[PDB]
């Protein structure tokens, strides 16, 4: 991490509900469901996106891979597991621990734990 | 409820006794001093250790 | 039957051993007390 | 885990014991009481609830004094009351009364309470038994014991640290007689002997420790802490780990050839400690010096067919190594010729313990140096002429014979002797 | 079932 | 002698080689019994009532 | 043991039968040293 | 040494005498 | 994506596996709790080549750790890296073999072996491809050398495809730690000529020289000699857990190397080694470093090469480098000493480069070079086990636990084959 | 909607059956007070399928507890979940059997059986649909051996057609804890062959041996013991209580694992048990829930699968799982260890996935094994039994109870019959 010579959910102005219920959203669950789905190769599409090799992305970068996942993800969404998974950070959050937290609290029915 | 719970707690702290002598071993460097090295710096690359 | 050819060829293999360590011994035997009778005398 | 059970005969063993359970107690911080204010003691002490820690020991006698004064010292909380055995009548320095009218029901309650011990064990490394060879009780009621022992246990490895007669120097007469038929019974029986002489300890307390009246408590304290460095690896960890079963391996190369010189180092007073280095090189050179074995029999007569080097304290192997290669190279030793390596090493990061009111300082490095040589044929060469000249009058056999011997005992002892003199004269010549 | 599965053996 | 039948053997019979011997009993069972073996190999079941 | 019972000498040296010893004359700072060279046994062929 | 090594070879001798002469 | 079994094997392999492991978790970043803190893609990028991934981010060896004592894993236990490992790894006895190789391969051994099978077929299912397996433990030892040559031929048999490497610690030439090392390094020496595929050949005292000479250090413990063991355990299979400009497997290596099955037996070096004085002082070049590799005294093997001829030689580097500069380098070695170099083999060097050097190495480059040098050592090997054979010294030992002496023959007989087609090999004339 | 009825016999069936009871509560997040606690609706979806509600929010279990003597329900009613069960549910004698087959079966259970199959069948008609009745109990004892195989038939007379499951604790091999063991069992193998439609075999001694080795304690009690059986007893049923992806309810198991009639014996296992240190150091993975559900040490039977071939096999996971995942890793195991799977079924596995895991528990998997290795349980059992009965002794006390020595000679005939039923379809080739 370079040197550099203000939350996550405080910018865009993620709510409290969006930040409670960002696993529990049925788009976020259809997340988690092809994250798993895609074993070992769930981080794939990030790291294509990651130019840098930094293992971070953008806000952008990151909803553009989870929409090449599931079409019908919102920015807000994404965002609101960005924030979920890392709290105090100007973006750029680790796509690594980002699908593996996802995959993580991955719940099978819709129903349950939502 | 006491005699289950008291034999699960012997077990627990066997077990947590166990686990802080390796800790304690691995922190004070006194364990594992059949392979700890004669000289303080890192051989290979020339370095001080932390 | 090449397996029990091979087989009873070392087994004669090992009774030479057997026998050439024998020899040894006696020889081992044979020197000490020549050995013996050399520092008595 | 790596529990050895120690067994302490007769008056000699039982002071012997004396001294070692006094350096055990000391080494790990138990108090006398019994219980001390991990699990190093395992080895030598099995704790109970109540946090006290009891040896696993046998003191067997057929002599009441002795223990008595065992139950009676500061050690009288410490040890197991059943543990401490105790006869009616003595064996009068007997091997037939030790043997075979006296020692059968007391060894029989031996047994009874060693299997007590040995079922607390998990793992059992061996016996670490103590006796007199010299002695009605040492000699033959823990000649029997041993038997016992090797019928029942098996497999399980004794280690017999005996005090064998000194060449010139003596206190009994049929000492001849009873150390011929126990080295017959003990040649057979324990895994590994370690021979011990009084004159050889005596003149290393009078030249190194400067004693010029030294006594049987300064001779156990140092047969104490040969046992203890002996042990050490099995409480301890250090680099170069040895055990006991890895003992017999690296140094004995035939079954009949057991018997072992020992040679402790450095021994030097508080008052003349500090003043020399006493390096590695140094302190193995005093290892192998012919005067500080502790038996009178001099290594330069023989060659030496295996060593067991057992370092203490702060000791690399390197050092060890670059000692031995010394070792090796100086002329004075001679090893055998089918015995390139001969060499045992085994280093420890415990130094020795020393014991408040002891006449040894506390030295940082130690060396014990216990070997397996065809010199020691001439302690037996000097035993089997001192028996020989009584034995042709057939002075004191009729004091055997009363107790259930025969001439016949007496002639198969002394061919198994002679026949362990043509061993070792066959393992030391080419 | 020693012998239970032999061919059909005397017609008659 | 085979005991095996706890109840009155109704039926018995050889087969035409004579190596088995097939017995119908009470028991609801039918046991086919090796002669050289001496045991009982198969242990037909299924019928509800007496054979 | 005559050329002396020096555990450097007799073993280091021996060890790869290289025979030669590194003796710094300081700290690793000055970094200079003198390599024995010396082959027990034989003569080097200066004075012999 | 030697004497009394054979000498107990004697005794054994003398006791295979009386065993044959029994 | 080519996973690596590793296997312990005795006080020393142990010693060995945990110091390596202790050089490639510091390698990938990786903390003593499992962690990652590395902060480079790369190390990540093929951590399970060595690693899995657990419930966390936690990553634990793919290592297995087999003895029939407790304490050396105890103290393992007790190391700077000790809770890596799956502690469902640690294979244990209760008796140690008193350093007796027919106790560690029959009796005892044969009891915790099913355990250890269980454990190594249980690390292997989980590998998605297997390169194979490495067995870092020391000849001249009784549960080292018997357990590592059991779990040899019985992994062996159960994939032979797969890659077998084998760090064995060849007892030492002058100064010898136990009496029986000769007995168990002739009897594993016959087990490995059959079983293992790729034989990297190991000195205490070569070791000790290096550190005397190269390392100039003064007290030296076992941990010194573990450390540079560790950094040619690493060096040689870097390729595999980084880039490289040209890569090159265990497999490459194996097969640039033996050129008849049974001369697999190499001697390895590891470069730069130099001493702390001179650190400002030395010259961070390919030339350098191939200047180091070539030389008798960066060896880790006793034997000098000088006496040998080089059958063949695949050099490995780690660095930013010119392809050119290595294989002009190697091409003028071969050319400069070209009577230490088989004249049948018109190029005795692999040369592997690999972009990633280790950590705090501007460069880096390790040595494994097959040469009939390797010889004399076997040769010294049977001298002292003929020595004891003729008058059978310590032989009941071994003749308790059940093996015939037969055994022995045929391993001698084995050692000394090996040694003649080394010999054949040696003064070989081309037509 | 498809009601078990849950039956508690005998002392180790009624400590059993309590230890069930708890668990069953915890996972549907209900008190011992009865009323619920979870805050999940699929707890209460399918609660009715074991617990009946009260005249408040209180839940109950649908439990009938039997013994010949009170102390062990005393003891039950004293347990941590002792009120939930109704009062009336309690059907106690005042003579307890003493380890009498014999008296639990004619002289005092004749009496206690009224009572037994008025509870029983008060429950059963409430009761919508009705899948079966479950009966934990353990062979080798009077009154649960006995009084339970007797009520198995009176309930085999009433509903044919309803289901019957069995949790069977079979004596021990090794350590066996009461003299009349073997001759307990052969009585209650009889009555289980012809009655019970499915039925589970379960060891003290092995529950000893997983819970040391895998879940590694120091002092299991019997309450740990327990604590497995209940984790399997739950299982094999969550797929009613529970929504799934590829549900089986207990006939489908039934049809998937019987082949024939009487060989409807089964070996039970539940993963993932792990120890508490390597809880960190185990990945939750379906590959390696396979792992350790075909691994031998994970059955609770003293039997090893090894020694048999796998006749069937269900498999019901639990979690979010891949259906892929799951069948892949079933037909790989099965084409790895086709030597130990039977010849003449093209598929030997029955693979069931629930949505809802065990709490905490991420994924979960319960085994449960048809395989011919439990011949040579029934085997030992008449080992014993035989070598009682030729000497008849302790055959009288069974001969004051008015039982005809003819009848141990014919339970003793039945099961062997079934061991050669077993052998027969080991060693049966297709076509
Ligand atoms: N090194 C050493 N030897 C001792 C010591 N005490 C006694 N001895 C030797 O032990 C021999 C006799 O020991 P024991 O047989 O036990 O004497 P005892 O207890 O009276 O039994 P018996 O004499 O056999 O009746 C003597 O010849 C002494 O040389 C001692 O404290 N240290
Ligand atoms: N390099 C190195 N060598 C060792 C170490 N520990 C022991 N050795 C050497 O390895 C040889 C064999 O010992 P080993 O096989 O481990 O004993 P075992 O485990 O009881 O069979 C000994 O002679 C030692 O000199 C170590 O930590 N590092
Ligand atoms: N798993 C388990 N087994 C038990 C328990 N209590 C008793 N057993 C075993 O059950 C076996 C039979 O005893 P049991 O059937 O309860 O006697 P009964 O009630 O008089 O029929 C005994 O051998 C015990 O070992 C328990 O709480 N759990």
């Amino acid at each position: 991490q370079p040197q550099q010579p203000v939350p996550l959910a405080q910018s865009l102005g993620l709510t409290q509900d969006e930040v409670a219920g960002a696993l529990s959203h049925p788009m976020v669950h259809e997340l988690a469901r092809s994250l798993y789905g895609k074993a070992s190769g769930a981080t794939s599409v990030f790291v294509r996106n990651d130019l840098t090799r930094c293992g971070q992305l953008p806000v952008r970068d990151m909803t553009r891979c989870c929409q090449a996942l599931v079409p019908g993800i919102s920015e807000r969404q994404v965002a609101a597991v960005m924030a979920v998974v890392d709290p105090n950070s100007a973006g750029g959050v680790d796509y690594r621990a980002f699908v593996q937290k996802l995959t993580e609290t991955g719940v099978a029915n819709p129903r349950m734990l939502h | 409820y006491h005699r289950e719970r008291s034999n699960w707690e012997t077990q627990a702290q066997a077990a947590a006794r166990e686990a802080a002598r390796l800790e304690a071993s691995r922190t004070t460097g006194t364990g594992a001093k059949r392979n700890q090295g004669s000289e303080s710096y890192n051989i290979i690359s020339l370095n001080y250790n932390n | 039957p090449e397996l029990e050819s091979m087989r009873e060829r070392v087994r004669q293999q090992r009774a030479i051993r057997e026998a050439q360590r024998r020899r040894d011994h006696a020889a081992l035997t044979a020197s000490i007390q020549k050995r013996n009778l050399q520092e008595e005398q | 885990m790596r529990e050895v059970i120690s067994i302490h005969i007769g008056q000699a063993g039982i002071q012997v014991g004396n001294a070692c359970w006094e350096l055990y107690c000391l080494e790990h911080g138990i108090q006398p009481d019994g219980q001390m204010p991990d699990d190093a003691f395992n080895t030598f002490f099995s704790e109970t609830g109540a946090g006290k820690h009891v040896p696993r020991c046998i003191f067997l006698d057929l002599e009441p004094t002795v223990v008595d004064e065992v139950r009676t010292g500061t050690y009288r909380q410490l040890f197991h009351p059943e543990q401490l055995i105790s006869g009616k009548e003595d064996a009068a320095n007997n091997f037939a009364r030790g043997h075979y009218t006296i020692g059968k029901e007391i060894v029989d309650l031996a047994l009874d309470r060693i299997r007590k011990l040995a079922d607390n064990c998990t793992g059992l490394q061996g016996f670490l038994v103590f006796n007199a060879v010299g002695g009605g009780t040492g000699s033959g009621l823990g000649s029997l014991l041993l038997e016992r022992l090797s019928v029942d246990y098996g497999k399980k490895s004794k280690l017999g640290f005996t005090v064998y007669p000194s060449p010139q120097v003596s206190t009994a007469v049929v000492e001849p007689y009873n150390s011929v038929l126990s080295t017959h019974s003990l040649l057979e029986h324990t895994d590994v002997a370690v021979m011990l002489d009084n004159e050889a300890i005596y003149d290393i307390c009078r030249r190194s420790l400067d004693i010029e009246r030294p006594t049987y408590t300064n001779l156990n304290r140092l047969i104490a802490q040969v046992i203890s460095s002996l042990t050490a690896s099995l409480r301890f960890d250090g680099a170069l780990n040895v055990d006991i079963t890895e003992f017999q391996t690296n140094l004995v190369p035939y079954p009949r050839i057991h018997f072992m010189l020992s040679s402790y180092a450095p021994i030097i007073s508080a008052e003349k400690a500090y003043h020399e280095q006493l390096s590695v090189a140094e302190i193995t050179n005093a290892a192998f010096e012919p005067a500080s074995m502790m038996v009178k029999c001099d290594p330069r007569h023989g060659k030496y067919m295996a060593c067991c080097l057992m370092y203490r304290g702060d000791v690399v192997p390197k050092d060890v190594n670059a000692s031995v290669a010394t070792i090796k190279t100086k002329r004075t030793i001679q090893f055998v010729d089918w015995c390139p390596t001969g060499f045992k090493c085994g280093i420890n990061y415990q130094p020795p313990t020393v014991v408040p009111g002891g006449d040894l300082a506390k030295v940082q490095r130690a060396v014990c140096m216990i070997s397996n040589s065809t010199a020691i044929g001439e302690i037996f060469s000097r035993l089997d002429h001192k028996f020989d000249l009584m034995y042709a009058k057939r002075a004191f056999v009729h004091w055997y014979v009363g107790e259930g011997m025969e001439e016949g005992e007496f002639s198969e002892a002394r061919e198994d002797l002679a026949a362990l003199e043509k061993d070792f004269e066959e393992v030391g010549a080419e | 079932a020693s012998l239970n599965a032999p061919p059909r053996r005397n017609p008659y | 002698t085979f005991t095996d039948h706890k109840q009155a053997i109704w039926s018995v019979r050889f087969h035409h080689l004579g190596e088995v011997v097939a017995s119908g009993s009470l028991d609801h069972t039918v046991r086919l019994w090796d002669l050289p073996a001496g045991k009982c190999r198969m242990a037909l079941r299924g019928h509800v009532d007496s054979v | 043991d005559a050329r002396g019972s020096n555990p450097d000498e007799v073993w280091t040296a021996s060890l790869r039968d290289a025979w030669e010893r590194i003796l710094p004359l300081g700290s690793i700072f000055s970094g200079l040293a003198i390599k024995i060279r010396d082959r027990p046994g034989e003569l080097p062929a200066t004075r012999a | 040494k030697e004497k009394m090594m054979m000498s107990l070879e004697r005794d054994k001798l003398a006791a295979r005498v009386d065993a044959l002469e029994q | 994506m080519r996973e690596i079994v590793h296997i312990q094997g005795g006080q020393c392999g142990n010693q060995i596996g945990a110091k390596f492991w202790e050089v490639v978790s510091d390698e990938h970043g990786i903390d003593p709790t499992g962690t990652y803190h590395g902060d480079s893609d790369l190390q990540l990028e093929r951590i399970n080549v060595y690693f899995n991934e657990a419930t966390g981010g936690r990553y634990v060896p793919r290592a297995i750790l087999m003895d029939l004592e407790p304490g050396t894993m105890d103290s393992v236990r007790s190391g700077p890296y000790g809770q890596i490992f799956r502690p469902d790894n640690f294979v244990f006895g209760q008796t140690g073999a008193g350093n007796n190789w027919a106790k560690g391969h029959y009796t005892e051994g044969a009891e915790l072996i099913d355990s250890v099978l269980d454990v190594v077929r249980k690390e292997a299912e989980s590998c998605d491809c297997l390169q194979g397996f490495q067995v870092c433990h020391s000849l001249g030892g009784g549960t080292g050398s018997g357990m590592g040559t059991l779990l040899i031929s019985k992994i062996r048999e159960e994939y032979p495809d797969r890659m077998m490497l084998t760090f064995s610690v060849v007892p030492s030439p002058k100064v010898s730690d136990t009496v029986v090392e000769p007995y168990n390094a002739t009897l594993s020496v016959h087990q490995l000529v059959e079983n293992a595929d790729e034989c990297m050949v190991l000195d205490n005292e070569a070791l000790y020289d290096i550190c005397f000479r190269t390392l100039k250090l003064t007290t030296p413990t076992f941990g010194d000699l573990n450390h540079l063991i560790s950094a040619v355990m690493s060096g040689i299979t870097c390729c595999l857990r980084f880039p490289g400009q040209l890569n090159a497997d265990l497999r490459k290596l194996a097969v640039n190397l033996i050129p008849f099955p049974r001369l697999h037996f190499f001697m390895v070096g590891f470069t730069p080694l130099t001493s702390r004085g001179s650190q400002q002082y030395r010259a961070l070049t390919v030339p350098e470093l191939t200047q180091q590799m070539w030389d008798a005294k960066n060896m880790m093997c006793a034997a000098d090469p000088r006496h040998g001829r080089y059958l063949t030689a695949s050099a490995l580097f780690r660095g930013r480098m010119s392809t050119k500069e290595v294989d002009e380098q190697m091409l003028n070695v071969q050319n400069k000493n070209s009577s230490y170099f088989v004249e049948w083999i018109p190029n005795n060097v692999k040369s592997s480069v690999c972009d990633i050097p280790p950590k705090g190495l501007k460069m880096s480059a390790t040595f494994i070079g097959n040469s009939t040098a390797i010889q004399e050592m076997f040769k010294r090997v049977s001298e002292q086990f003929t020595a004891m054979f003729r008058r059978k010294a310590f032989l009941h030992w071994y003749t308790g636990e059940g093996m015939d002496e037969m055994e022995f023959t045929e391993a001698e007989s084995n050692m000394n084959d090996l040694v003649s087609e080394y010999q054949q090999y040696q003064d070989a004339s081309a037509e």
